[PDB]
C-alpha cells in the first residue's frame, strides 16, 4: 500500500494521486 | 516535494497537497 | 488540540494524530 | 461534513474519530 509505495520506497505523483478521492 | 520517501505527516502533507479539494485516503494498514 | 477550529493542514494534522495507524480519510467536499 | 463540523464548527474528538479507517 502507500506507505510501501511512497515511505519504503520513493514516491510518485503519480501514486500519490491514486489516493486522491 | 512527491518523489522522496515520504512517511508519517510528511506523506500525509503531501496528500493534502497534491489531492486538494479532492482530499485523500491514508491507509498505512491497507 | 482536537477540540478546536482545525481547518486544512491543522485538520489533516488531527485526523493523522488521533487516527494513527488506522488511518483516515479526509473528504471536505462530503 | 469534516469542514462544516471542524473547521467551520468546534472539532470534537468524537467526530474526528468518525473519520479514522
Amino acid at each position: 500500500g502507500i506507505v510501501e509505495q511512497c515511505c519504503t520506497s520513493v514516491c510518485s505523483l503519480y501514486q500519490l494521486e491514486n489516493y486522491c478521492n | 516535494f512527491v518523489n522522496q520517501h515520504l512517511c508519517g505527516s510528511h506523506l500525509v502533507e503531501a496528500l493534502y497537497l497534491v489531492c486538494g479539494e479532492r482530499g485523500f485516503f491514508y491507509t498505512p494498514k491497507a
